[PDB]
């Protein structure tokens, strides 16, 4: 009670997305 | 930004047959991750009608200000927009270029489908978005498509003759079928890699012609690893989860060769 | 600006829905962006239970060979599962995969036999063809009738190559003598993330009718009826991946255009 369970993948996923570049709007969604 | 870390991490893990309607639940369970989830989580693509010059475009988070979007064609928000996000008139005439030389691209590689191109002005150059959309034919009996999400960044250096591109492009792939024989069966989801060069900017080979042959690389590269994963690591992980022909002594006791020797 | 009754509801979608194999890695996303340890353990509770039964989860009990899975055919409320085999009840946490308690149990008599008669032929059966194979066979009596739930599971997990696998049977045999009515669903799931998110989600409903005889001589002929029913559908399976491969996927994108080279880019400006 509770608890934080146990991957085992080893590494992180890593999320290529993040790097892309960034887009300034002129109003937020 | 470890919260993002986890919805990115949930999204690769989530059926991405519910790509869109997962989105929407995580924005809500997390609203102040929206504005980051929109533009790094990728959807398939939706095709959107441009009347005034009665041509179809494609959207993304990339042409959206608000809940509008931006025709490459007609350069205006639909609906119709107070002041949203444009390009500066200079980009915006190399972005009516890279629609025309990307429109070929598709024709050339996809026979058909839908192509759109936007730009945005950074810091110290410009990025760009190319999407294609082809769809399968509804004469053969399994239900196909492609989305295509190539981001490109441009970073000018200061004499003009040499810049440093970063292309991230993701491919998403859709296939399946009700044939009697299996179900259904629903095969989809996507891949995403990663080039980075330096090229020359002249004006036999400009910007445009740097980024296009990039594109071409990559998705080339992935329509490859595509083809390998889908229908073959896939389909060799389905046959290793039962075999049709009674298993063979053979590997039932090099399994537990295998097995015995995993104590703990 | 949305309702933590409804926050915890799509929570417990999320993880209801956890590729096989990945369910931790997906607990964990959704425990962190919640971020509210009491709804979870209330609103999600339900979850947890539904995720193991729902993929028919294998699980080791201690001093026993071999496993058993965990059903809703096995749930018997409080927290206990029925292991029909070895005719043990256990207690399971649905979120540490741990089986204790290890209870000597009764079965009703009423079908014991046929159940043996089917569990050993499976037994066989899942040994030939599932290369890392467990199955649990039921025998209960629903709406007044004689029902025989045999279960199997086959699964292949490597994390550490970006890909996990998952096969899961469930055939129903309501025996009215002198017939039988068979009823199945076969699943099968794929999940493929090595820079990408790829999945493989697939099942087929199977409904048949078959005339019986003494409890030997049927669940011999029960095995068949899988077996033929099962390697149908595994190659339907490979052959509509032969279809998809050579036949749509190639008309989706060509894999150089019809001049049978890259693409000129300089006619393309010009």
């Amino acid at each position: 009670l509770i608890s934080e369970l146990p991957s085992e993948e080893g590494r992180r996923l890593e999320h290529f997305t993040k790097l892309r570049p960034k887009r300034n709007k002129k109003q937020q969604p | 930004d470890q919260q993002l870390d986890c919805a990115l991490d949930l999204m690769r893990r989530l059926p991405p047959q519910q790509i869109e309607k997962n989105l929407s639940d995580l924005i809500d369970l997390v609203p102040s991750l929206c504005e980051d989830l929109l533009s790094s989580v990728d959807q398939p693509l939706k095709i959107a009608r441009d009347k005034v010059v009665g041509k179809d475009y494609l959207l993304c988070d990339y042409n959206r200000d608000g809940d509008s979007y931006r025709s490459p064609w007609s350069n205006k928000y639909d609906p119709p927009l107070e002041d949203g996000a444009m390009p500066s008139a200079r980009l915006r005439k190399l972005e009516v270029e890279a629609n025309n030389a990307f429109d070929q691209y598709r024709d050339l590689y996809f026979e058909g489908g839908v192509s759109s191109v936007y730009l945005w002005d950074l810091d110290h150059g410009f990025a760009g978005v190319i999407l294609i959309k082809k769809a399968g034919d509804g004469s053969k009996k399994i239900k196909g498509c492609w989305d295509s999400i190539h981001v490109v960044e441009v970073q000018e250096k200061s004499s003009g003759r040499t810049a440093h591109y970063k292309l991230t492009s993701t491919v998403m792939l859709w296939l399946q079928t009700n044939k009697t024989g299996s179900g259904t069966m629903n095969l989809g989801g996507s891949l995403t890699r990663q080039m980075e060069k330096d090229e020359t900017v002249s004006d036999s080979s400009p910007h445009i012609a740097n980024i296009g042959r990039l594109v071409e690389d990559m998705e080339n590269k992935i329509r490859s690893t595509l083809n390998e994963i889908y229908f073959g690591k896939t389909k060799d992980i389905v046959n290793g989860l039962r075999s049709i022909d009674a298993i063979p002594d053979n590997q039932k006791y090099k399994q537990l060769q295998r097995e015995l020797s995993q104590v703990l | 600006r949305v309702s933590d009754e409804e926050k915890v509801r799509i929570a417990a979608k999320f993880i209801t829905h956890a590729p096989p194999g990945e369910f931790n890695e997906v607990f964990n996303d959704v425990r962190l962006l919640l971020n509210n340890d009491n709804l979870l353990r209330e609103g999600a509770a339900h979850a947890f239970a539904q995720y193991n039964m729902d993929q028919f989860t294998p699980v080791k009990i201690e001093g026993y060979d071999d496993q058993v899975l965990i059903t809703e055919h096995g749930d018997l409320g409080n927290g206990r599962f029925l292991d029909p085999r070895n005719k043990i009840s256990f207690k399971f946490d649905h979120l540490r995969k741990e089986a204790s308690d290890p209870q000597p149990e009764d079965t009703e008599s009423a079908l014991k036999q046929w159940r043996d008669a089917c569990d050993s032929a499976l037994r066989a059966y899942v040994k030939d063809h599932y290369p890392n194979g467990f199955c649990t066979v039921y025998g209960k009596s629903i709406d007044g009738q004689q029902t025989i739930i045999a279960c199997i599971e086959s699964h292949q997990f490597q994390p550490k190559n970006f890909w996990n696998g998952r096969w899961r049977s469930e055939w129903k045999f309501t025996i009215t003598p002198p017939t039988a009515q068979v009823a199945a669903v076969l699943k099968i799931q794929v999940h493929y993330y090595e820079d990408g998110n790829v999945q493989l989600v697939s099942h087929k409903d199977i409904q048949d009718s078959v005339q019986v005889s003494s409890d030997v001589q049927t669940a011999k002929e029960f095995i068949k009826i899988i077996e033929n029913a099962e390697n149908e559908y595994q190659t339907a399976i490979s052959e509509n991946y032969q279809t998809m491969s050579d036949t749509t996927f190639k008309a989706l994108r060509r894999q150089l255009p019809v001049t049978r080279t890259k693409i000129d880019w300089n006619k393309i400006l010009s």
